[PDB]
């Protein structure tokens, strides 16, 4: 089970604001750029 | 919003991009979800959209109406843009917006392919039209303001054809070619 | 800049300000050279100079800059290309006027 | 979506045999039985749970293989492993890796002598397991 | 809305643990490669699970050596019969 | 506004807006270098009045 | 702190690492999070960082400034760095610093990867440049002090190119190769 | 963000009460509470938030009190302080000092001992 | 020579800060004397810290006046009851 | 025709407190109580109840801040607002806007952290 879990890939994104888990946290763009659903929510 | 922005550029003003008869298409207000630099980029895009809207308004004003068979066609030329050259001018404007429409459609397709695209990609892609449209709009506004009539408008276009912008030069060449085709038809009839 | 923004948007990899600065270093150097050249060719031109005089000063500046960048060697290759394209574009109206004079005998 | 959980020795041995032999468990039944018999009565109370001894042995082996740089790299890897709190029986893992290690020199194609020294390790037997 | 933050954080912690385990296994594989141990990722992972599962390190080492000898004998038999 | 606020929290914080987006960051010395510098400065000069600093994200920057 | 240290090494002095026009880059103050022995080691590395900063300052002084169009270009080389040889020298210096910049970026990435790495790892990794840079800095200072001009600069570099440090030898070989490329271009023009 | 190890506002208020009353902090508890209440009370904005305007007002007040030499000294000290740039809140400190300036000719209205009568 | 640059600069800055604080306190004392404010060095330092923390000068003056009136009343009461 | 549920001024004030504090209405209860106390208090009539007089006062105030361009812009915006005719209580809104104007030139007298003690 540990070895099936071993085959998990994780994000290479790191930041120098985070040190305890630098696995990325997906900045998640905003200003238009979050796509149609966010634009509809904004509208 | 990107689709909304294109619709505003396609002539559909919304709540963010308001169309004003005096100001044209404009961003209605500063929104909290954009960085003020993003607000500035949006305002530049709204400037481009305003120019496009004004162009569309002119196109409708001189081409969008069926030609009234007023018995004296010569007097139609005075107040309203009229004349075969005026129709050719409107046709040239629509043809020049046709490549712009194609670029807008390509942008729409790209935005449909990638929902994560930002305004910077559009600003890169649309910068050529952001430079083209102001000059053609200035030329058209000058034609309207000076009441250039008949083939004398063609002379102004030639003067404008001497512009430094290669793309503006080519566009004015296309419009001039259409007007010259009409002129040549009249000249053929005369000769 | 758009390609950098796209890479940032993908967010898959840690992109740092230092990494971006290093990526832009050649472009930043080209921008610095262009800024200096532009300042000398245009910004250093007095505002009351005649358009002919402004143009002639710019042209002489272009020629001298061309000589400088040609002497600068391979490291200026991108800058040399930029300057050569700039020279071709700036001569385009001048070359057009020369062509019109030579072909039609009329200086327009 | 696998969560680490204690699975019976039989499952682990079956999977290990399948991957090592590259055959179905039916084709390794004799070998599986022999391994099971040997393994089934083997508890190590004599093994000293001390990573330092294993690391020293690895360093000495690398030096013997003229791989001092590789020894430094191994030390750094061990340091990183210590930084991570994933493994609890690091001494066991290191012992297993060293025992299953095959010398690339045995670089070359053979190893010079095998004059095993009394150096070795601790016997831990002293405790009442 | 309160409850969802815990499960997401737990899942993130599990994923981070998985990534850390993967990194550790990669480090171990690299160590084996420098040491030319000849273990593959699946075999290495199985061995890691076994050691984590409490196998006696003297027993685990002896078992691993015996299993490796048996695997080599089986591979030699397969190559001799082929 | 609740769904919009949830998105606004998840679509990248309004830090680009003059509204202070407080974001969680690691307190590790290598990750809290601004905070560690603030602590040292706070510890070192009894005349030191702490200026108001806006915390910005590296990605945002 | 490591990011701040790299920024100082990247030429951005901060509150920890102060730049002094006379002393160069220096640690500004004792930090409460560093052991005084760690502070001493960090400042020892900061000596190399200061040399790098001074090299970058020289690079700006000799390549970053517009060549004054003094009518006699030969005399432009004396006071201000000017001349094709001066441009080549600046280019060689920047090329030699490029590998240092790359190493600094790789170090930054590695330190971002592992929060357990210490400054000692950087000091180990950067020691090759801590040995390389001082000799090149001495050579550049000598070039500046002797006001070597034109191809006479090349002769001095050749004399310095004969140094005993293999890494310095290789770097000077690269610089000499660039200078010989410039010389060969001039020779091609002449021949 | 250089936050000087500023002993808490409570400790400063207690020290101020003790200093003003000439009693220990424990003996100035009512005075400490009064100080805390006063600081906690909403105060109208200060008359002057301009460092130079506060300095000029202090000089004018000293001149009105026929302390022209003291007015010049205040103006000079204010100029020196502004050039020194040591004070972070020059306008607030200058306004405070101006408000706290006392005319030596106007006899201090000794707070009658009678105020203590209502405390019981 | 390399190691010394941080601690030496820190010490020089501390000495300069101490001299500046002394100069500032002297200037403040002179201003107070011209204005007949009555503040001592310790009181001046406390006031400086309070002003640096943002206290409203009108609020601070009203608080000071009330505290001074209470202190004067308490001293007068102690002298009247003795 | 169901005029969008403009929640009663009490609910609107609670939402406003929550929005201003950036906390939920439940987290702004002390602030909500303070707001309710203020709103229930008898308030003096606004300084100017003439739309044009209030607009002129706003323009004068902008000029006093050396914002002459802003004063002209304010007068123009006031003219535009008067012509738009959307607001029913022009004098009250103009007085509010005048009351909410802030001088960018006057260095903010940084509210001492001590004011927070009374907020609880």
């Amino acid at each position: 089970l540990w070895e099936a879990a071993l085959t998990y890939e994780a994000s290479k994104r790191r930041c120098w604001e985070r040190v305890g888990c630098p696995p990325g946290h997906r900045e998640e763009p905003y200003l238009t750029e979050a796509g149609r659903d966010a634009f509809d929510k904004f509208c | 919003m990107i689709h909304e922005l294109l619709l505003a550029l396609s002539g559909y003003p919304g709540s963010i991009f308001t169309w004003n008869k005096r100001s044209g298409l404009q961003v209605s207000q500063d929104f909290p979800f954009l960085h003020p630099s993003e607000t500035s980029v949006l305002n530049r895009l709204c400037r481009l959209g305003t120019d496009y809207i004004r162009f569309t308004e002119f196109i409708e004003q001189y081409t969008g109406h069926v030609q009234q068979q007023d018995h004296h066609p010569s007097q139609q030329g005075q107040g309203g843009l009229h004349g075969i050259y005026l129709r050719a001018f409107c046709t040239g404007l629509d043809s020049v917006l046709q490549p712009y429409r194609q670029a807008l459609l390509d942008l729409e397709q790209e935005f449909l392919g990638d929902p994560h695209l930002s305004i910077s990609h559009v600003n890169y892609f649309l910068d050529q039209f952001q430079l083209l449209f102001p000059s053609v709009m200035v030329v058209v506004e000058q034609i309207k303001s000076q009441k250039i009539h008949g083939c004398q408008i063609l002379e102004t276009v030639y003067k404008h054809s001497c512009g430094g912008l290669p793309p503006v030069r080519s566009a004015l060449e296309k419009i001039l070619a259409v007007c010259h085709g009409v002129m040549y038809k009249q000249l053929s009839a005369w000769m | 800049l758009a390609e950098i923004e796209k890479c940032i948007i993908n967010n898959d990899t840690t992109i740092t300000l230092a990494i971006v600065v290093d990526k832009l270093a050649p472009r930043l150097s080209q921008l610095k050279v262009l800024h200096k050249v532009f300042s000398t060719g245009v910004a250093e031109v007095p505002p009351d100079t005649r358009n002919v005089v402004r143009a002639s000063h710019l042209l002489n500046t272009l020629y001298k800059a061309i000589l400088e960048y040609d002497n600068v060697g391979e490291a200026s290759e991108q800058t040399v290309s930029l300057l050569f394209s700039l020279w071709v574009e700036t001569v385009r109206p001048y070359l057009q006027t020369v062509d019109e004079w030579i072909v039609h005998g009329h200086l327009w | 979506m696998a969560t680490p959980d204690q699975k019976s020795p039989n499952v682990l041995l079956q999977n290990l045999c399948c991957r090592i032999l590259g055959r179905s468990e039916a084709d390794v039944a004799q070998q599986f039985q022999y391994a099971v018999r040997v393994i089934g009565s083997n508890f190590a109370p004599t093994v000293e749970r001390d990573e330092f001894l294993v690391a020293e042995k690895i360093k000495k082996e690398l030096i013997r293989q003229r791989r001092e740089a590789d020894a430094a790299l191994f030390s750094e890897l061990h340091r990183k492993l210590h930084s991570q709190g994933v493994l609890k029986n690091k001494w066991s893992i290191l012992y297993l890796l060293l025992s299953l290690s095959e010398d690339p020199r045995r670089q070359p194609s053979k190893v010079s002598s095998y004059a095993t020294l009394f150096a070795q390790a601790l016997p831990r037997d002293a405790h009442s397991t | 809305m309160a409850s969802s933050s815990g499960a997401g954080a737990a899942a993130a912690a599990a994923a981070a643990n998985l990534n850390a385990v993967r990194e550790t296994m990669d480090v171990l594989l690299e160590i084996s490669r420098i040491l030319n141990t000849g273990l593959d990722m699946e075999t290495l992972s199985i061995c890691v699970r076994l050691c984590e599962q409490g196998i006696n390190p003297e027993a685990l080492s002896s078992v691993i050596k015996e299993l490796r000898k048996a695997t080599e004998a089986l591979k030699a038999a397969e190559n001799m019969t082929s | 506004p609740d769904d919009r606020s949830w998105l606004e929290h998840h679509v990248v914080h309004q830090y680009w807006t003059a509204r202070p987006s407080q974001f969680p960051h690691s307190l590790h010395l290598h990750s809290n270098l601004a905070a560690v510098w603030d602590q040292h400065l706070y510890s070192s000069d009894p005349l030191y009045v702490p200026d108001d600093r806006v915390l910005v994200t590296e990605t945002q920057v």
